[PDB]
């Protein structure tokens, strides 16, 4: 919890320090007030009290102005939350980091006091497999290329899949599309493309 | 040498030196930017001096938790250990600290580099902080690495929204 | 800076309660922030990587961009560019950064190592190696540009991205005020203190601004009186400055969360966001 | 849902007329994860499986359009067993009767 209470502290802190600062004499004869009053007739007590209005409010408008600065870091922190509960409870962010590390899920908020925590559910991926790989795939002079995810070898046999999460789809042109001719495309590799129409013809 | 001094009146502390500052015959000191003396003719020998601050730094008091130990290193700021276990840094002096050739990830941050963190018996160890595991991903122009399985992340996240809602009625 | 070795006067600044402390604790929040800024920032990226012996990718050339061993520290080429371009005794101190400029150049090439060799996978997960022509296919596609426009004008594309590059080197080198906005911060915080030093030189009142001058002149019931108006102008100043830092502070660490999204949205990832990263 | 904003101007400011998409008037529908065909649980490739009570279509999420399922509405994933809550239907072949003609 160490944000909140923090925040906790901070403001603790600035009230124990403004609290503290009463008791600062600010260069008059005694920091209590009444004091001062019971022991001065006016003409005097005038000069004292003055010194601590002037210490007291100058003490004051420190502690505003740090509440001030305080106030904006923590209205920047409730529009970032608010922003997290309209993006990633209210919706889905698909701003890389913002909602979390991983791609993110979404998010329960849970109150907290003088906060908000958010449960930011989010996929990490955690088992990798390397794998052989061509930006784009070769069959009858054609240059086929993936609709959505990549394309892949485990070594002996080329795969599209997606690019998140390995699922070995066998090449077809349903996943892949056309452009142009091999010729201009750096790294091409053959293979075969599968035609998922012309077999059910000749059946 | 770090001296109190007084010429004609005009006192001070410093380390008085030797300098390469060229008074022309009418001037009898020179000042800062700050209208602190800055260098000096001296009134029975007319060479300059240089006047310099006694060497000043912050003591930042390096501790692991009370509740772990009461052993405390401290990092004197800037200064050089000749002015002063010891060691030198770039962010200062460091004192009570043992240095370790191994990175190690940040535990208290010291400066320009330095973390410390109390290990083996033990002691206060201060070292060049790890940026983390060094990794050569693994590129090659035909080579790609798909993950095969994932992990339900529920990292979370705590942010102030409101502050306690003070007041103070100034004239009170 | 208020009573410098001065014991009559540091007993006075006690008179003024709590002032001295929160200061320095002001400024100590405001020199931690710039640690955690810093690591907000650059070190969003949990292992150094590095880049491989072999440089080839696909045609795209970064070696301007890039660390190069031959450097003392390892900057790259643009990073030290940008490290000649960019441009005190009286209590005033700077710390260092936790970070060296060594570190940080080493957190900027693992980031960009990231970039290069992985694409947004290092954000998410491990660091996946991705070959760079294929993770430009992606990021053509993640702007519904169908990513046979890459690969169909691939070697266009690369010496696009290297002339461009080149057009960086040459507006850098030449265009001083290209950096105007941290020569800007750095003159303001320069600038600031010069006027905070300065505001030493000032009387506010006391028959000199030297404090020893008051205190070689005048016993303490007369001196109490002139250092009260030096220990009130200079703290005067001294909250000035503070409060100065403070609001600049907050406008810095909006920049450092600015910077920080652009590092995750399009260093560690690509941006949808029209305009949020280079026009276009 | 947003779909475009006009700026204008304002005294020391700007306003936005946010043009956003705004649904209104919903229907109660049951629906499925999956569909089973013959072995196959197919999906919707964009939308969600919905029926009315009797039949069952694919719409998209956002405006019910109800649209008879078949396999250019859907990608086939494993076979049932993995998955709960799915419900059987059939699943139209838009090659079958210009095959068979
Ligand atoms: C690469 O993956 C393919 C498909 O999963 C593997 O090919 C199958 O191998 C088994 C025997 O191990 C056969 O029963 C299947 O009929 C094969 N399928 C096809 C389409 O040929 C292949 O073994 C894998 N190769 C490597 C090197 O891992
Ligand atoms: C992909 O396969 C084709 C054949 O299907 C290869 O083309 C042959 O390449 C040799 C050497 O250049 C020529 O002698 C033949 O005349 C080519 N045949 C045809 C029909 O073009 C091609 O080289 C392969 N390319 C890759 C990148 O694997
Ligand atoms: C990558 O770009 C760099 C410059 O941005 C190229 O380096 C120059 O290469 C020529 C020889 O081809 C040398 O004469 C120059 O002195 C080099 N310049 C500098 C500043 O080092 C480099 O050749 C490019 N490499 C590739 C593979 O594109
Ligand atoms: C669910 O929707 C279907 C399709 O709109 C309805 O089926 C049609 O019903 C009308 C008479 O109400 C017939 O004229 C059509 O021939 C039917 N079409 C088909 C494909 O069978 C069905 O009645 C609706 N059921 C409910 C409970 O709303
Ligand atoms: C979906 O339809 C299939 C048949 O087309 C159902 O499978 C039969 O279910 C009964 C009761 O469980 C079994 O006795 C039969 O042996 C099953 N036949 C086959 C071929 O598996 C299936 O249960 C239906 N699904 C649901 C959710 O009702
Ligand atoms: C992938 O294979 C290379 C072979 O050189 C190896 O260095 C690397 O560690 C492997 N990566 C993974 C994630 O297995
Ligand atoms: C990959 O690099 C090697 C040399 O490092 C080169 O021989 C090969 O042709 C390249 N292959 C692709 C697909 O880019
Ligand atoms: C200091 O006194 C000596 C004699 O004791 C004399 O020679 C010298 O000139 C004096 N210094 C100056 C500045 O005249
Ligand atoms: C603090 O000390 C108590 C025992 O006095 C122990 O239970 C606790 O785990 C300690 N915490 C840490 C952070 O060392
Ligand atoms: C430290 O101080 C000594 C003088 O005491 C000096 O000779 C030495 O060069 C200094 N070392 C560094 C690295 O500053
Ligand atoms: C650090 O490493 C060197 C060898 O490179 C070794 O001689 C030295 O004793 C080590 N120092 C410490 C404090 O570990
Ligand atoms: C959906 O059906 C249930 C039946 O109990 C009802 O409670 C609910 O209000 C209905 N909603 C709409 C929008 O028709
Ligand atoms: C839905 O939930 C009920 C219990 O709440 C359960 O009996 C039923 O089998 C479930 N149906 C489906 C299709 O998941």
């Amino acid at each position: 919890l160490g944000k909140l209470q923090d925040v906790v502290n901070q403001n603790a802190q600035a009230l124990n320090t403004l609290v503290k600062q009463l008791s600062s004499n600010f260069g008059a004869i005694s920091s209590v007030l009444n004091d001062i009053l019971s022991r001065l007739d006016p003409p005097e007590a005038e000069v004292q009290i003055d010194r601590l209005i002037t210490g007291r409010l100058q003490s004051l408008q420190t502690y505003v102005t740090q509440q001030l600065i305080r106030a904006a870091e923590i209205r920047a922190s409730a529009n970032l939350a608010a922003t997290k509960m309209s993006e990633c409870v209210l919706g889905q962010s698909k701003r890389v980091d913002f909602c979390g590390k991983g791609y993110h899920l979404m998010s329960f908020p849970q109150s907290a006091p003088h906060g908000v925590v958010f449960l930011h559910v989010t996929y990490v991926p955690a088992q990798e497999k390397n794998f052989t790989t061509a930006p784009a795939i070769c069959h009858d002079g054609k240059a086929h290329f993936p609709r959505e995810g990549v394309f892949v070898s485990n070594g002996t046999h080329w795969f599209v899949t997606q690019r998140n999460f390995y699922e070995p789809q066998i090449i077809t042109t349903d996943n892949t599309f056309v452009s142009g001719n091999c010729d201009v495309v750096i790294g091409i590799v053959n293979n075969t493309v599968y035609d998922p129409l012309q077999p059910e013809l000749d059946s | 040498k770090c001296v109190n001094f007084n010429f004609n009146g005009l006192t001070g502390t410093g380390v008085l030196t030797e300098s390469n500052k060229k008074f022309l015959p009418f001037q009898q000191f020179g000042r800062d930017i700050a209208d602190t003396t800055d260098a000096v003719r001296d009134p029975q020998t007319l060479e300059i001096l240089d006047i310099t601050p006694c060497s000043f730094g912050g003591v930042s008091v390096i501790t692991p938790g009370t509740n772990t130990s009461n052993q405390v290193a401290v990092l004197y700021q800037d200064v050089n250990c000749t002015e002063v276990n010891v060691f030198q840094t770039r962010a200062g002096c460091l004192i009570g600290a043992e240095h370790v050739n191994n990175s190690y990830e940040c535990d208290i941050p010291i400066g320009a580099g330095i973390c410390a963190s109390y290990q083996t018996s033990q002691s206060i160890i201060a070292y060049t902080m790890s940026l983390g595991a060094e990794n050569s991903v693994a590129y090659s122009n035909n080579s790609i690495a798909i993950p095969t399985n994932f992990t339900i992340s529920v990292t979370t996240e705590i942010l102030p929204v409101s502050m306690t809602k003070t007041s103070v009625d100034c004239t009170m | 800076y208020i009573c410098g070795d001065s014991t009559e006067c540091s007993n006075l600044l006690l008179q003024y309660g709590s002032f001295c402390t929160q200061l320095n604790r002001a400024l100590t929040g405001i020199a931690v922030e710039q640690d955690k800024n810093t690591q907000e920032v650059f070190a969003q990226v949990k292992q150094i990587y590095k880049t491989p012996p072999i440089k080839d990718f696909g045609g795209f050339n970064f070696s301007q961009i890039l660390p190069d061993p031959s450097k003392p520290s390892k900057r790259s080429f643009i990073e030290d560019l940008l490290f000649n371009k960019v441009t005190k005794f009286n209590g005033l101190t700077v710390l260092p950064p936790l970070l060296t400029d060594e570190m940080i150049a080493q957190y900027t090439s693992a980031l960009l190592a990231g970039t290069i060799t992985s694409g947004w996978t290092f954000g998410a997960g491990a660091a996946l190696q991705i070959p760079f022509a294929m993770q430009m296919a992606y990021r053509f596609n993640g702007i519904g540009v169908t990513q046979n426009v890459l690969y169909e004008n691939q070697k266009l594309i690369a010496n696009q991205f290297n002339s461009a590059i080149g057009k960086i080197q040459d507006s850098l080198s030449s265009t001083a005020s290209a950096l105007g906005k941290l020569q800007d911060v750095v003159n303001q915080n320069a600038q600031a203190l010069n006027t905070l030093v300065k505001q030493l030189s000032s009387n506010f009142g006391a028959i000199s601004s030297v404090l020893n001058d008051i205190l070689s002149r005048l016993d303490p019931p007369e001196a109490e009186v002139q250092i009260d108006r030096l220990i009130t102008g200079r703290l005067q100043s001294l909250q000035t400055y503070v409060t100065q830092q403070l609001i600049r502070a907050a406008e810095i660490r909006a920049s450092a969360n600015l910077a920080a999204t652009k590092m995750s949205e399009c260093v560690l990832g690509q941006s949808k966001r029209v305009d949020f990263c280079g026009k276009g």
